[PDB]
């Protein structure tokens, strides 16, 4: 039961798949019937009942393999909370866009962009693959 | 109660006063260079001297007076001093690098030659050669000092160490006079820059080393050193040889090959 | 001169609980106070100077 | 120039730039491959309940993961170094142009024949003509003949700058007291843009480079007209 | 009665099987890469220049009014 | 005894995800951010000279 | 003459000494002629090469210093 | 000697979690804030 | 209080002071980074022209490198762990150790002074002249910056002397160097790099100081000097500096990966030692890969390309040995392990883009562009930082005696992972397509990648704020440690959590056999 | 003459170490102990000044991995890796 | 200097061996690669009968007295020029 | 690692308070400066 | 050394008549670090050692770790139990499944 901080220099109990027989028993102090049980254990194990066998297991070890190895729902909390905080980050960006960011330059206006685009096409910006390559100069349209 | 041989040092205020002194000296140079005042600087130099004084005083208390320097502790101090000297060598290396970079490819502004047009170097056979013999000589006398100490001879130790110190002092006075007599200055392009900055830091180390030798002198006077245990003296001797060797490199590089 | 090292050893090994930097006696306390006062005073001064320098003149 | 959402290099305008594109494809393939091998092996190590926790002998697998990488580096160095020495070969320019960096603009000198020189300043944003590019245009462009080998010499008259034109694969630092050489050859007419590529103070962002590449005859008349 | 299964070196066996898999997958990606990226690029540049006419290109640019030096 | 995750796991995940998607979709499309996507296939070029 | 030819004495990226050397050569040559009182046009190649390679501010500054008596090179 | 053990080997008190909150807030908060105020300082300068 | 915290001669307490200072520096550096991305997150001018912008860029770098990473890794984890991992009673020079600490807050103060006087030092953390000279940067800022670096240099040079001496001289007599854990190796190698590199930096910035104040002309062509000489002297230190920044991280990673794989030892211990030493040696002969556009002769450029690439070999041995350590582990998915695994992959990516940059022919186009910024934030803001966060969550219970909430730490990892990748991945695109470094504004074409990169940085901000709350929660809840696995191969834990003030007063017993 | 020797002038711990070494003793753990055969009849005897001391076991020559554990006063304990036996022999200096 | 290495804890065979295989032989292997690379004969230069070269003040004590001890027909011309 | 249960438990509510106070301490001072940027700069 | 020699060393290790409790733990904790599920004859010898040590609990734990070491190879554990049946019966050892200890 009770593990104590002043016991740290002493061998301790652990449930680990790769360390199946820990350095000490889970429970060391024994009641009267638990003491009788350990005596009964010195005789044929066939005479032990199921409940007795379980009790001996639970004195020696805390959790069984199936218990110590079980999966959990923790992943739901981690992914959900992460998304929640990432969502909260978007609030910060909204506030910044609203109170800090002035108007962007006039060169992003739709008409400027259409004109800049034609000029880029007239000077043949990136004509091999990048940009003008995607315009059809014969049909005067974007390559379909 | 410890059962190792290492030294647990009493809580000390000197690391902090040392650090604050570093702040006062750097802020002080800023104020000097840019705000026409020397006040911070003078305070900083002062606290720095007091820090070194008390810190090293304490190391003496701990060793000579309290016996904390076991062989294992002394062995660390030996490593400590070797490493510190290595870092100083690297420091000088940066200045020798600068010197060779500028002198080996003299630019058009210099006339494309080394020494530059309009520079008249000192004659390396004159006071620079005398300086060279002075520092080599002091390396001989400090070795006599060391052997006298290990042979338990107090008088000859003190006399050899005195000679060693006097030679350091002489070198320093010779250099100061040479600095005054030199017809070029720190502002004479890269020639004056490399010359004065490299030999100036060297001169600073000679002063530091001579001071360390003088500390050893007075400790010897007070019977601190035993014939077998005298690390302060060994360290000052290693540093002293470091100072001599750096001179040899400067003499060969700047005074002789660079003339 | 004479060897007074033993007397120094006696003094600095005295079991009075004092840190090494103060163990010499009252002079240590004064030198410490002078040093610490210069460092702390000079440090406040450096901050005044930073305040001053942080604005145009 | 760069276009919106560009992922890779600007299209090559010179044979050396095309060379760099292919070398980069070659190297990037190795990069993607190694990083995906590492991500994969990691996921592999981490997806089994089987254990083996006893001391393991390294005295052989270290051969593999030391020789393989050695071989890969060589497969990179070979073409890398062929290109390096390519860009160093003797070529014989027809024309030499100097550019001098300044805070914050470039000046250009074409002094093979006449004394032609001029300053080249960014077009301020409020003065852009419709369809012009913010931060990229200059009042006076660097007119040059196309399909010809040009020696560019680069220096500065104040702080560091660096003279760059990505589509030609060019970047040469501008250092006061020094005269750095690079060669330039455009396969195509057009306008080719770059930007100052060494921090140089308040308007580092705003001293661009525009080359205008045209037939020699137009370049000659342009030169004459700028005297 | 159940047959005896392999009981030894199960980790090493998974390891070998998947390393060989990763190898095969890597050559499949290289093949794919120097086909959809490298060759594609070499061929765009080759195709573009095979019959490129720089004067004609210049003439279009000049007529669109892009040049300071050529109207 | 069910722990925090058995109790709240499902709600944390569902509401975390729903909120994140909502606010990011809103930030991205509704407050005037300039993404400057490519004009390829979207812009009609227009006479500039 | 189109521009300065490749010069195997200065094959690298730093061309500073190429400009300097040819500037020296031209004014040395010029002095040799002008002296032994003769034909300065024999020096033309050096003047072409350095005008091609050398920044205008460098030439101008070196000219000013030659006139001033402070040019640090030997002519 | 000095106090030893959890919450005692540190220069700040963790005896009260709300006082600790205030302290950590001023500590981390002053660090994060400082560049904003230096920028402002510089802008309000010219 | 003053005796303990201002006059310390204890390795644990001084480590704790370094951790607090580096954590505070971390918040400063973060704020600077957000100012950068706030400016870049929309086209146009937010803060002012390039001067104030690059004052921020410059301070961001100096704070992250000199005040966050080095103190945390070397002053903090180094002081706490190194003496414990070798069973030593303290560092060799416990009082000199305290001065290395106390030099740092004055250094940081000088950096703050620089940004407050005049117009700040808008020079780049490389401080190149002539921009950094007395004409283009007249007044006290650059000198305040030089002095700040001098103090930080002295702090690390004395620290390095302390670490090498301690690690050479204070092992149990039976312990050879080949029986010390990889973290101790990593700290010693790092200290040798500091010892040799910082004094070259000191010489070079001292020459800058005298050019600015004593009319020397080391870097001024008018006196026969050369701006390029400064570059050589700086980078002769600067490249080792980056190995100094990652090596203690490699050491931690090794301990973390071994530990959460349930292994008693790292795969190929002697290959790991070989790799760190090789990387340390190679790190001194490659500096001019930072100067490929300055106009260097071609053979010189061929050598620096080849020498730089060779570092991939030892580095690849470490990466593969971490993988081999995982192999067959009983894998524990702790938050620390997640930081370590993220480290392995992301460091690798960043190392590989370093290999791209090593190719001087390509570097012509990549130099001084965001491709370089992407390279180095992968190795620093993922590499160095992930190693730090991993070490921090792993050893927090050793240092404090309390546990963190593992669920919260996992959430913090997830947020950070998304943020940093969103920040830096798109910068590869910006670099390839030619956006330059140290720009307050960019041509409109670059808008999209910059907007997304800036959103990334805000996500990292949220993670940073969450970390602070997580540390608070740990101290507020006081879950005291009881039991820790694998102490037989992790000596630093064997004295309990937190260890007593004095440990190893009676040294360990180790037979020679 | 005139120069003190260590015999005459060495003090504090330095003196203790010097005298103890004279007597072939190692109360300050300067030297590495030599292993016995490590059996239960012939355990490595581990001196201590309390009732527990940390032991590091280099199981085989040249192992880089050291095995660390508290040795307590009482029955001999075994290294959890190689099983060699150790026994605390507490108290003194 | 210190190099970048580190060890030193104790001077032993193991350290020197570690340096032999981990530094020294790898260095030789690299230099071997570098040579097994720049190898490949070179375009021998035109013969010029310079009087300061191909010295003959006395016949060599072997062969026909006019061939140097390690004469290489491909790169060492005689005083009268190359052979074939 | 194993640990004891918290000596001074922090409930969901107390954590909400700690988290909110933490975030505000970073966000408010910065928000104030940025918000008044126009007035500092765009003077 | 062959597989058979490996198995034989381990059978012998656990078969030592006066094997103590430390040696039993050391044996199983070492064995499960290998890349293998122990042969039935090895497990048989360790179970018999549990009996001589009067430790029923460890015998059951040993069966759990056999199952654990097989990882996703679900056919291994049933085979080994099938092979151990006579020993289980002889010694009165109940399986983790018979004891309900396979439940999460
Ligand atoms: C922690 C920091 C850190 C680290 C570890 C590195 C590591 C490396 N760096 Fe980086 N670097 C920086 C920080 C760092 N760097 C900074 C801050 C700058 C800019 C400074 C400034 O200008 O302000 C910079 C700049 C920089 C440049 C300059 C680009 C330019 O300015 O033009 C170059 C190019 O050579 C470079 C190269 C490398 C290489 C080859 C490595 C290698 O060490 C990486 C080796 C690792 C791997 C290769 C991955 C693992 C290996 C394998 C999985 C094996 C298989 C791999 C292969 C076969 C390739 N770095
Ligand atoms: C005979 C030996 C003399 C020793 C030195 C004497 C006086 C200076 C004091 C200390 C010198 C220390 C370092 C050297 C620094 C600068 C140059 C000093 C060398 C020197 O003394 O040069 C003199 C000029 O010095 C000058 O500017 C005077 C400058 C005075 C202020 C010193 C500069 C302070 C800045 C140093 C920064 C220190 C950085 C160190 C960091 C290390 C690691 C952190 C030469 O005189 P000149 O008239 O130009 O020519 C002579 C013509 N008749
Ligand atoms: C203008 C006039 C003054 C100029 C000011 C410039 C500064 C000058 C400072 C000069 C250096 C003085 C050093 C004094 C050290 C005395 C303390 C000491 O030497 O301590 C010794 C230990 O070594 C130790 O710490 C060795 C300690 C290391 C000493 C380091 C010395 C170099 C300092 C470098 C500072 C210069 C900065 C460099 C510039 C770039 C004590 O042990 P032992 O000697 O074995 O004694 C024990 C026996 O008695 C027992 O039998
Ligand atoms: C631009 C202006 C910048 C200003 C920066 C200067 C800042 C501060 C200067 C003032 C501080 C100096 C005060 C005295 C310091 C003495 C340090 C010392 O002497 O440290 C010794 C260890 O280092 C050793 O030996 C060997 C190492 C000794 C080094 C001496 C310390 C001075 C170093 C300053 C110069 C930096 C180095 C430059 C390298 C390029 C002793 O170690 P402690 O832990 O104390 O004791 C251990 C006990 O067992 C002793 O009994
Ligand atoms: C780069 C890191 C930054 C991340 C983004 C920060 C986003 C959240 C910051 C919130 O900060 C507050 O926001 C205000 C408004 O929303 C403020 O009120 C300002 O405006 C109020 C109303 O509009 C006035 O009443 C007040 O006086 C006040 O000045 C302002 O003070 C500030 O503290
Ligand atoms: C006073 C002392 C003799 C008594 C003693 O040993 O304590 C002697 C021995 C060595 C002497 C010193 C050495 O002879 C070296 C110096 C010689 C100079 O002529 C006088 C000062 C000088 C430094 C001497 C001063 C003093 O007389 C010393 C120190
Ligand atoms: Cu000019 Cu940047
Ligand atoms: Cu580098
Ligand atoms: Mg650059
Ligand atoms: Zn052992």
């Amino acid at each position: 039961s009770v593990v104590k901080s002043e016991d740290y220099a002493l061998p301790s109990y652990v449930d680990r798949r790769d360390y199946p027989l820990p350095d000490v028993a889970h429970v060391k102090n024994l009641s009267a019937s638990q003491k009788a049980l350990k005596e009964k254990e010195k005789a044929s194990w066939s005479s032990l009942s199921i409940d007795e066998k379980v009790e001996l297991y639970r004195l020696k070890f805390k959790e069984s393999f199936a218990e110590m190895n079980r999966s959990t729902n923790e992943w739901k909390t981690v992914v959900g909370a992460a998304m929640f905080f990432i969502g909260f980050t978007a609030l910060l960006l909204i506030w910044e866009k609203h109170y800090v960011y002035g108007p962007i330059p006039h060169t992003f206006e739709e008409e400027w962009v259409a004109k800049q685009t034609k000029r880029m096409l007239d000077m043949k910006v990136a004509p091999i693959q990048g940009f003008s390559a995607k315009w059809d100069y014969d049909k005067n349209e974007w390559k379909k | 109660h410890q059962t190792h041989a290492y030294h647990m040092v009493n809580p000390s205020p000197w690391p902090l006063t040392g650090a604050l002194s570093a702040l006062l000296m750097t802020s002080g140079l800023t104020m000097w260079f840019h705000f026409n005042s020397m006040t911070l600087l003078m305070i900083g130099l002062t606290t720095n001297m007091l820090t070194m004084y008390q810190w090293w005083r304490d190391v003496i208390r701990e060793s000579t007076f309290q016996g904390h320097h076991t062989p294992a502790v002394q062995k660390g101090l030996r490593y400590g001093m070797i490493l510190f000297i290595i870092s100083e060598v690297l420091f000088f290396t940066g200045f020798f690098w600068a010197f060779y970079h500028s002198s080996l490819a003299p630019t058009p502004e210099l006339g494309g030659c080394w020494p530059p047009t309009g520079i008249h170097p000192l004659n390396p056979l004159e006071v620079p050669l005398l300086n060279t013999s002075v520092l080599l000589a002091s390396g001989v006398s400090i070795t006599w000092a060391h052997h006298s100490l290990m042979e338990g001879d107090r008088k000859h130790m003190l006399q050899a160490l005195f000679i060693t110190i006097t030679l350091g002092v002489y070198f320093t006075l010779l250099q100061a006079s040479e600095y005054y007599e030199a017809p070029f200055t720190i502002s004479d392009g890269v020639y004056g820059s490399t010359f004065f900055v490299a030999t100036g830091f060297h001169g600073l180390h000679v002063i530091i080393g001579s001071t360390f030798l003088i500390v050893c002198f007075f400790r010897q006077l007070k019977f601190h050193f035993t014939s077998n245990h005298h690390f302060g003296f060994e360290a000052a001797a290693w540093y002293w040889h470091f100072v001599d060797v750096v001179w040899l490199f400067l003499y060969v590089s700047i005074y002789w090959w660079g003339s | 001169f004479e060897n007074r090292v033993a007397e120094k050893q006696k003094l600095f090994q005295e079991d009075n609980g004092l840190p090494v930097h103060l163990k010499g006696g009252a002079t240590d306390n004064i030198l410490y106070r002078v040093t610490m006062t210069l460092c702390l005073g000079g440090t406040l001064y450096s901050l005044y100077c930073l305040g001053w320098a942080s604005f145009p003149h | 120039m760069a276009y919106p959402m560009q992922l890779g290099f600007q299209d090559a305008t010179s044979p050396i730039m095309e060379e760099l594109l292919h070398f980069h494809d070659h190297t990037l393939m190795i990069v993607f491959l190694i990083s995906s091998l590492v991500l994969y092996i990691i996921s592999l190590m981490l997806t089994t309940k089987l254990t083996h926790t006893s001391t393991m002998d390294a005295q052989e697998v270290e051969t593999i993961w030391t020789i393989l990488p050695a071989i890969i580096l060589i497969l990179i160095a070979l073409p890398s170094l062929r290109i390096l020495y390519m860009m160093d070969e003797i070529n014989n320019p027809s024309l030499t142009v100097k550019t001098m960096g300044h805070q914050w603009y470039w000046s250009y000198e074409y002094t093979d024949y006449e004394d032609l020189s001029f300053d080249s300043y960014m077009i301020p944003t409020s003065e852009l003509k419709p369809g012009e590019l913010r931060l990229l245009e200059v009042d006076n462009r660097v007119v040059l003949p196309m399909e010809m080998t040009i020696r560019m010499l680069v220096s500065s008259e104040d702080v560091l700058h660096s003279w760059a034109v990505p589509s030609l694969g060019l970047k040469t630092d501008a250092i006061p007291g020094r005269l750095n050489q690079t060669t330039l050859m455009s396969s195509r007419p057009g306008l080719y843009y770059g930007q100052c590529s060494e921090i140089c103070g308040s308007n580092h962002s705003f001293m661009p480079i525009v080359l205008e590449l045209v037939p020699l005859k137009y370049f000659e008349k342009w030169s004459a007209s700028m005297l | 009665a159940l047959a005896k299964p392999q009981m030894r070196g199960l980790l090493a066996r998974r390891l070998r099987f998947h390393i060989v898999g990763a190898f095969m997958v890597s050559l499949g990606f290289a093949t794919f890469y120097k086909f959809a990226v490298a060759e594609k690029r070499k061929k765009a540049y080759a195709d573009f220049y095979r019959n490129y006419d720089s004067m004609k290109d210049f003439e279009e640019m000049r007529k669109a009014g892009i040049f300071q030096s050529a109207k | 005894a069910p722990d925090f995750h058995d109790k709240y796991g499902n709600a944390v995940l569902a509401s975390g995800a729903t909120f994140c998607v909502a606010v990011w979709v809103y930030m991205a499309t509704q407050i005037g951010i300039e993404w400057n996507p490519s004009p390829v296939g979207r812009v009609t070029p227009k006479e500039w000279r | 003459y189109q521009t300065a030819p490749f010069d195997s004495r200065f094959p690298n990226q730093n061309q500073t000494r190429n400009c300097w050397q040819n500037y020296l050569d031209f004014h040395r040559c010029e002095k040799a002629m002008t002296a032994k009182g003769g034909d300065v046009s024999v020096c033309e190649w050096y003047r072409r090469v350095y005008k091609s390679l050398c920044p205008i501010s460098w030439v101008s500054t070196w000219d000013d210093r030659r006139a001033e008596g402070t040019f640090p090179g030997k002519i | 000697h000095y106090e030893e053990g959890p919450g005692k080997n540190i220069p700040f008190s963790v005896e009260n979690k709300w006082r600790l909150l205030a302290m950590m807030t001023l500590f981390f908060g002053s660090g994060f804030a400082a560049p904003f105020f230096i920028v402002r300082h510089q802008l309000l300068k010219k | 209080f003053i005796n303990r915290w201002l006059f310390s001669t204890n390795h644990k307490d001084i480590g704790t002071l370094y951790l607090l200072f580096g954590a505070w520096a971390g918040m400063v550096g973060t704020a600077l980074s957000l100012l950068i991305r706030a400016e870049l997150g929309q086209p146009g001018t937010l803060l002012g022209d390039d001067q104030i912008y690059n004052v921020v860029v410059t301070a961001h770098a100096f704070v992250m490198i000199f005040f966050m990473v080095m103190p945390i890794m070397i002053g903090g984890f180094g002081n706490w762990l190194v003496p414990l991992m070798i069973g030593a009673p303290d560092m060799a020079f416990p009082r000199m150790n305290n001065m290395s600490f106390w030099l740092l807050p004055p250094s940081f103060l000088l950096l703050l002074a620089s940004s407050m006087v005049e117009a700040g030092a808008g020079t780049g953390w490389t401080v190149y002249p002539p921009l950094a000279g007395n004409l283009a940067h007249a007044g006290a800022s650059v000198d305040l910056t030089i002095f700040s670096l001098h103090l930080a240099g002295v702090s690390s040079i004395l620290g390095a002397i302390n670490f090498i001496t301690t690690i050479i001289n204070m092992k149990p007599p039976a312990m050879s160097q080949y029986q010390t854990p990889l973290f101790v190796w990593s700290v010693m190698i790092t200290a040798v790099l500091l010892l040799l590199s910082l004094p070259v930096l000191a010489a070079g910035i001292t020459m800058l100081l005298t050019d600015r104040n004593l009319n020397t002309t080391f870097f001024d062509p008018a006196g026969g000097g050369d701006p390029i000489l400064y570059q050589h002297l700086f980078w002769f230190f600067g490249h080792p500096e980056v190995y100094i920044l990652i090596l203690p991280g490699f050491g931690m990673i090794s301990h973390i990966v071994t530990y959460y794989s349930g292994k008693k030892e790292p795969f190929g211990y002697m290959g790991m030692v070989w790799a760190m030493m090789s990387i340390g040696f190679l790190g001194f002969i490659v500096w001019a890969h930072h100067m490929f556009t300055v106009g260097m002769d071609v053979d010189t450029r061929a050598y620096f390309t080849s020498a730089t690439m060779i570092i991939a070999i030892p580095t690849g041995v470490k990466v593969f040995s971490w993988l081999a350590t995982l192999h067959g582990g009983n894998i524990k998915w702790s938050p620390a392990m997640m930081w370590a695994l993220g480290f392995i992959f992301l460091f690798t990516v960043g190392g590989l883009t370093g290999i791209v940059l090593a190719n001087s022919s390509l570097d012509i186009v990549l130099h001084d562009t965001y491709y370089v910024v992407a390279h180095f934030h992968y190795v620093l803001s993922m590499g160095a930082v992930f190693a730090i966060m991993g070490g921090f969550v792993h050893w927090f219970p050793l240092f404090s005696g309390y546990t963190l909430n593992d669920t919260w730490a996992k959430i913090h990892f997830a947020i950070m992972f998304v943020g940093v990748n969103m920040t830096f991945f798109p910068q590869h695109f910006l670099g390839l397509s030619g956006m330059p470094r140290r720009y307050s504004d960019y041509p409109d074409a670059y808008t999209m990648w910059n907007t997304i990169s800036s959103m990334g940085s805000f996500i990292s901000l949220t993670a940073v704020m969450l970390m602070v709350f997580i540390i608070w929660e740990a101290f507020a809840s006081k879950r005291e440690v009881l039991t820790v696995d694998l102490t037989t191969t992790n000596l630093e834990w064997l004295n309990g959590c937190p260890p007593p003030y004095h440990t190893f007063e009676e040294p360990t017993y180790v037979n020679l056999k | 003459g005139g120069v003190p020797t260590d015999e005459e002038q060495a003090t504090g711990l330095e003196r203790e170490v010097m005298l103890a070494a004279r007597k072939g003793q190692d109360p300050y753990n300067i030297l590495a102990p030599k292993a016995t055969s490590g059996t239960k009849e012939d355990p490595n005897l581990v001196p201590s000044i309390t009732n527990k001391r940390i032991v590091g076991c280099i199981c085989e020559e040249d192992n880089s991995t050291v095995i660390w554990f508290w040795l307590h006063k009482g029955e001999a304990q075994r290294c959890p890796s190689c099983g060699t036996h150790y026994k605390l022999v507490p108290h003194q200096l | 200097a210190s190099a970048a290495k580190g060890d030193h804890g104790g001077t032993g065979a193991r350290t020197w061996r570690f340096l032999t295989f981990g530094l020294a032989l790898p260095s030789v292997a690299l230099c071997t690669l570098n040579s097994w690379l720049h190898s490949g004969h070179r375009e021998r230069p035109a013969f010029i009968p310079y009087h300061h070269l191909r010295i003959r003040t006395k016949p060599f004590s072997w062969g026909d007295g006019n061939h140097t001890f390690f004469h290489n027909p491909r790169v060492n011309p005689l005083p009268t020029g190359y052979e074939k | 690692i194993t640990a004891k249960p918290a000596k001074t438990p922090t409930s969901p509510k107390e954590q909400a308070i700690g988290l909110s106070v933490t975030f505000l301490s970073f966000l408010l001072p910065a928000g104030w400066v940025l918000y008044h940027l126009d007035n500092y700069k765009k003077s | 050394e062959t597989d058979e020699e490996f198995d034989a060393r381990w059978v012998t290790y656990f078969n030592k008549p006066d094997i103590d409790a430390w040696e039993l733990r050391k044996g199983m904790n070492t064995l499960v670090g290998y890349d293998l599920v122990p042969e039935p004859k090895i497990i048989d010898a360790a179970l018999r050692a549990c009996r001589r040590l009067n430790d029923f609990a460890s015998a059951v734990r040993i069966l759990e770790v056999v199952k654990d070491k097989a990882g996703p190879h679900k056919e291994i554990y049933p085979y080994v139990i099938q092979e151990l049946r006579p020993t289980l019966n002889e010694l009165g050892i109940s399986t983790p499944e018979e004891l309900g200890l396979d439940k999460v």
